[PDB]
């Protein structure tokens, strides 16, 4: 299949910061790339779709980008509300795969 | 409100059966896709099957292939999913999900126990 | 015949014609999710808060550009193909 | 990084948020001929045909795709764009 | 240039007919072409955009279509109201041409 | 309403000058592209030229390149066509119109005359 490598598996961050968690498919992808947060006991929370394009109700410090090899989601400053897990998964051949899951922990002081 | 409600998942021992059940509302069921995703324990997502409009055409990860049996039926709004010959990795929380390649509409989960 | 391609609000709640915005998914297609505007009510909310059937809503449509797999399932070549889309509502005054 | 592509009302016054529909043309650009809605008022036209600024009237924007003649001038050639149009307006209340 | 061939130079009909012209360049062009209508005393209208494409106000009972080569204007139903001359425009590359018009004439019983 | 008035078309001997004076109204004319189509005395339709929202770029057709000269003044919302050394086939009617490839806008004409 399309396997997805996910970067980092875990990351510590603060309230304000900028993550940038990195995707990279197998192979080559045109744009068939979506992200998700999780909650703890919660089902996931779709992101972006087509990479880019942020989904219904999602808030504007969320980009999404990329083509081909490199996948980018980017939480320009982070708040409190956003310290979750981060899925990405291709839709671009079937059978249909999530990357690892990035940890958007929170660093303590 | 559309609202996907899982249940049927129970502890049965390996190699035994169990049918879940995704009941669908707020939504004409009978047009859109399905699909389940899998959660084992502390692990990540894993998508398992999904299922066209009618249910003529069906997809799986090889991992359940020829194992799990995806099913729906539009009248009683109602998308299922026949396990069999159980195994350890297929302990887990199973979603089902509104379409499928970019899945919005989740359900809660149900947890799939398979142990001695 | 074929050309090659490089590649780079509460308002539903908040009108006076009302809509329900419904999910569009094909992972086949570019964008693969639109969403669809579907008028809630006949008429539309006045002042007092209810349905004036004397008003009308109606959906704003607009013919789009959207790719799709050609041949079916084939993931590195697309055909371009126009759809129509609502985009929301308004309130109109019967002609 | 590139693709094989194939190839294939009169709501503006009767509205209580009335829009002006301003033309932007590209002989560069897929579609050629983009018409775009500007609100006519702030508020919204009531019951006795006057401007209630206890309303607004407000554009439903919508992101499209765009064709683009890249190289600059080059016929054959093309690069994807997503451009945000205002298709028409409608009337809401305040938040 | 980009040399413009229209077909017929005149043609007759009657109310209610469907009427086809036909725009033949000189080299392939893409979608680059516009269809406009003329009655005499006045500057001309424009009905087709992009070949295929209704402009603001041109009633339903106008066509337009064909890539490359083939170029079609079609009135399904002809009204009194569109006896004119209808001109074929490439906008494909510089000097943007004309084709030489069709009259829609009058077939007289 | 855009409105656009043709001006300056008059009869002028072979060799002659003259200018063209498309006044603009009803639009932002500094931000739209104009051009110039002629119609000879029962004969189609002839694109002429065109010229670049501020003034920077300027196309023709080539028998009228180095004879004609179109200009703007957007402060003043007017379009020109200075042309010189008048021959017979510059007879016609010369119609101004907004944007460059398909044009939508236009004036009513202006009918130059160059004759003996």
């Amino acid at each position: 299949a399309i396997q997805l490598t996910q970067s980092p598996s875990s990351l510590s961050a603060s309230v304000g910061d900028r993550v940038t968690i990195t995707c990279r498919p197998s192979q080559g992808i045109n744009w068939e790339l979506a992200w998700y947060q999780q909650k703890p006991g919660k089902a996931p929370k779709l992101l972006i779709y087509d990479a880019s394009s942020l989904e219904q109700g999602v808030p504007s410090r969320f980009s999404g980008s990329g083509s081909g090899t490199d996948f980018t989601l980017t939480i320009s400053s982070l708040q409190p509300e956003d310290f979750a897990t981060y899925y990405c998964q291709q839709f671009n051949s079937y059978p249909l795969t999530f990357g690892g899951g990035t940890k958007v922990e929170i660093k303590w002081s | 409100e559309v609202q996907l409600v899982e249940s049927g998942g129970d502890l049965v021992q390996p190699g035994g059966s169990l049918r879940l059940s995704c009941a669908a509302s707020g939504f004409t069921f009978s047009s859109y896709w399905m699909s389940w995703v899998r959660q084992a324990p502390g692990k990540g997502l894993e998508w398992v099957a999904n299922i066209k409009q009618d249910g003529s055409e069906k997809y799986y990860v090889d991992s359940v292939k020829g194992r799990f049996t995806i099913s729906r039926d539009n009248a009683k709004n109602s998308l299922y999913l026949q396990m069999n010959s159980l195994r350890a990795e297929d302990t887990a929380v199973y979603y089902c999900a509104r379409d499928r390649g970019s899945l919005y509409y989740w359900g809660q989960g149900t947890l799939v126990t398979v142990s001695s | 015949r074929t050309v090659m391609v490089n590649l780079n609000s509460d308002y539903y709640n908040r009108s006076t014609s009302p809509w329900n915005l419904h999910r569009n998914e094909d992972p086949e297609r570019y964008p693969s999710v639109i969403w669809e505007a579907k008028c809630r009510h006949l008429g539309c909310i006045n002042a007092d808060g209810n349905v004036d059937y004397h008003m009308n809503s109606v959906p704003i449509q607009q013919e789009i550009l959207v790719l799709r797999r050609e041949p079916p399932h084939c993931p590195n070549s697309f055909r371009l193909e126009k759809i129509l889309v609502s985009v929301g509502c308004t309130c109109v005054t019967p002609i």
